[PDB]
DNA sequence: TTGCATCGACTC
DNA sequence: TTGCATCGACTC
DNA sequence: GAGTCGATGCTTTTT
DNA sequence: GAGTCGATGCTTTTT
């Protein structure tokens, strides 16, 4: 017995969580274990990411088989945002890399992304002849003005964007961390690099950010401040379940991918084939 | 209408034959169909009615998150199980 | 669409591998939902590591009967045709 | 263990043929057994009608069975026409049967019925003030008009309406057969006696050929041609499963029940 | 009119004549066109040959318990004749027509022309004498009674329940056999099956219940198979199927229209 | 720059520190900040904690074969470090700075004054070099075939899928990708193989035709189990780091500091 | 005194 | 000289 | 089929 | 689960 592939990111599930047990390979198959001796199968082809909580143990098998299926696994702390992942080696075609890095690294190319980013989080296009860091600036100011206006949507105490080493701030938190996942995930399967980034730079997930933050706030949002609304014990469940939940009724998995592919795109250079 | 799978276990020759009204048996235990909500229901009064100590599992397609729901009628080591509104499937020992 | 896999006396390498992509709701009975050319690789699978066991795949279509399935190996449990009907004939 | 009933027509396949063995129950389903000893389950309920072919034996117990779940089974010859059918005992109500006789035996309200069953036929009222029989003329005539046309249509020499103790009526008969079946099938259902008919009448299958007859050339005639442009040694089979295409693709078996009971309410009564 | 029952073999065709076949051969000839409908007992099967021939001199099938004790099915769904049917039509839609066929059937149940004044009084009156003659069974054959009681009993009440089931299997196969709707009754209405009460009705205590009440007694292992074998002895013994055909042609005829 | 590999145990957190476990106790204490990269062989499991306290320290995970003579995953997918990515686009992007590259790699491995050609040259020293190791091991040698062969063919084949496992490691953990390579281009393993290339023949493939010689139960097993050994014993991931450094370096670009 | 079918109990 | 997991063979 | 508990071997290659 | 081969009983009621 010999073969093995991934599957499209298209069909998968979002992402599911896992708990308190070991993640062990039996027979080539991916189970969870748990302390009484419960065997859980898990389809890990069948999912984009899988998240790791405390008390979570993870065989090496289990992490290369993840791997071969092109499964990224999420560590995840304390109701925390995302702390570590792991997956595929790397991009799977140079080409596409190497089109990222042109489009990165000269100043102009990457003036024409950041304005497609706007026009796509705003529904127009950005003003004429600004540089990147003023879009920043106006990108800054319509965001602080967006989160007053969900709070004033669905009647919300908002005092800010503040982080935790406030209710309202964590469901932020949780919703953005699944979402950075399933973003990761999509930049991975599409085989370019998490790294490069074109309005974030100099970090580990710069281009994660930047996909993530074009879709944050028509998706994943909005029902953090609903959630917010409700003063629950256990917030992140909820979280998880309706970010579940809007991924699969707004397409989102599948839409990840044309979104990348448009937005380097506007380069205006061309994209090697898939 | 949509498509119906019922596998059953160690259950009584009256419920292995009456499903075979309105099923197809391609192995032992595992029928297939295709039917509307209300024959569905029917057949799983039938089964929760006549299912002894035997054990039984029904699914079918629905337009929800993962696809497809089942139920279970009766005691078995493999059961269903949740992990944040994803059912799955745990393996007692 | 809806899929469903049922195996018989077939290697543990096979029985995990369907369970990378399917769950599994009594031995040898997979459930999922899945895309053709899921499917198509699916029984490429099956096809590539039933030993001496036996398969059967079902799964629905918009097909006369509302859906088609096909075996791999031998049953005495087979399929039959009936004018274009697909049932099943139990040998003896 | 205790119950069971019988399933809606609608859900339902439209018909099966079982040929050259005998059908039996074995632990309270419906089975077909083979002279080699090949058990074949058969969705009995999941089947509006059955058709048993030469060489079949019954036992009684698939009989009772069968008509448990309502499901009609007809007995069919060497290619035959219907020869023999058993159901239900009868009618599941009486307010039904009764309403149909109500119709039928006042003359007037059967212009009413007959009249609609025209129009339903020809996309056109029929003409103001003429008696039963006189609408009957008209059919006649239009009919054979039509034969001669799907004939020209399909290119297919035709030479009548012929009964015999030639391809082309042999394929009509046989695709008429099956939708008596399904036309028998679903009257019985409905709870209709399929004797009490309006154009014909004193006959076991009356009301039967009534109905059938409505949609019989939109539905399963042409195709009768069509086939019987092929010149096979077997046309009988094509024949079936091309109904049974026609019966699933035009949604026929819901569509019958609406039928009767519009063609019934035009008798302007409860 | 005539009719024959057949049990534990398979019915096949000689020389187009019906023949009754065992693993001891030939068990009954019967030449075609001998009998206007045969009743298909348990343990039989019918092979393809055998329909074609009933079918061929229009020979009614009906597949049925022992001795008729229950309906299963019958060939020509619907009733095979439709004039009959209509005829009972007639009688049945006929305000006045019903009220002297019911009138009628009230007569040949006592021997007694009924009271002259409207349907319902006479539901009435039956319902007393009814209670009375269960009160007189009782009397007769020394078993306690304490009235009429059927949730879907008490072991009298589950005896009756189950013969008078029987005895509907039996009146139903003689409507059938007849050509006649079980569904078109005249002191029952709107139900599947009242015509058969109507006629059951009417020689229910003769014979049919009176075995209940006996049965009843004897308290036996228990009830429900005892009362339906019995009922089935019987029914085979005195003829009671045939009897029926008579009764429910001299009923309907009573409408003084024209029988086909 | 500095590493180190753990085999047969589970990887944990004591006092904000890293710890190897099995039934016998504490195999290895590593105190956080000692080191950059931790290579995950077989038979190995990680905790939540050893996770976390390695993403707080910035520490590369690497889950590999014995000695990584495969690679199965990284963390940090992409590489963690843009700038270093950056400068190997850089230096992959112009044309002229590649040519350097590659004539440096060839000097490593002075190059004639014209990157095709070289290419050519390349092929036919590398027969002359299997046909002088055949010579030197009195080995039958019958040319380059590889379909998915002979036994040296399938021994050669082994050893280079693992050293290109070595390569890959020593790659991700200096922070760059695998992808972009400068003689091979356009697959995922171009720049692996670059860099395998280079140091091929000193060591890996001499084992391969001993091997091959020696005709054995088993030769890819046995094939990896030695290069295994050889990569272990002679230090190979950690000086592979430096190589690859001096080679983009060779651009004569600045590259970012650590 | 014939037979079809459900239900037992004991080894594949 | 430590360990995770597949593959055997022999009784439930 | 699914437990065991011994066996083995961290491997399904190629630029 | 699926063969057998003995046992039983043609039956799951109601107007």
């Amino acid at each position: 017995w010999l073969p093995l592939n991934p599957i499209p990111l298209k069909d998968r599930v979002s992402m599911i969580f896992l708990q308190y047990g070991q993640i062990d390979v039996i027979d080539g198959a991916f189970v969870l274990i748990d302390k009484t001796g419960i065997r859980t199968h898990i389809p890990v082809g069948s999912v984009a990411c899988i998240m790791l909580e405390p008390g979570t143990r993870v065989s090496h098998a289990a992490v290369r088989l993840a791997a071969q299926v092109g499964t990224l696994l999420v560590w995840v702390g304390e109701a925390g945002v995302r702390v570590y992942a792991s997956g595929q080696p790397g991009g799977a075609r140079s080409d596409k890399l190497l089109y990222q890095a042109k489009l990165a690294l000269d100043e102009d190319l990457r003036l024409k992304v950041v304005r497609k980013m706007f026009e796509l989080r705003f529904g127009e296009p950005a003003p004429a002849r600004r540089s990147v860091e003023q879009l920043r600036g106006i990108e800054g100011s319509r965001v602080r003005a967006t989160y007053a206006l969900l709070a004033k949507q669905y009647g919300v105490t908002w005092n800010g964007r503040r982080y935790d080493p406030d209710t309202i701030n964590q469901c932020i938190s949780a919703a953005t961390s699944c979402l950075y996942g399933v973003t990761e995930a999509a930049i991975l399967a599409a085989g370019y690099a998490p790294a490069i980034g074109f309005v974030h730079t100099g970090k580990p997930l710069s281009f994660v950010y930047d996909i993530a933050d074009i879709i944050k706030f028509d998706t994943v949002v909005p029902k953090a401040f609903e959630i917010a609304r409700r003063n629950p014990g256990e917030p992140d469940r909820e979280v998880r379940l309706a970010c579940r939940d809007i991924f699969r009724s707004s397409k989102t998995l599948a839409k990840l991918i044309p979104l990348i592919e448009d937005v380097l795109a506007a380069g205006e250079i061309q994209p090697p084939a898939p | 209408m949509s498509m119906l799978v019922v596998v059953t276990e160690n259950v009584p020759p009256r419920l292995r034959g009456r499903l075979a009204i309105w099923l197809l048996e391609v192995r032992a235990g595992v029928y297939v169909g295709d039917v509307s909500a209300k024959i569905r229901e029917m057949i799983w009064e039938q089964i929760a009615g006549l299912a002894e100590e035997g054990n039984v599992v029904m699914a079918w397609a629905t337009n929800t998150e993962t696809g497809f729901e089942f139920q279970t009628f009766g005691l078995n080591r493999r059961t269903p199980v949740d992990l944040d509104g994803l059912r799955l499937v745990s393996f007692l020992p």
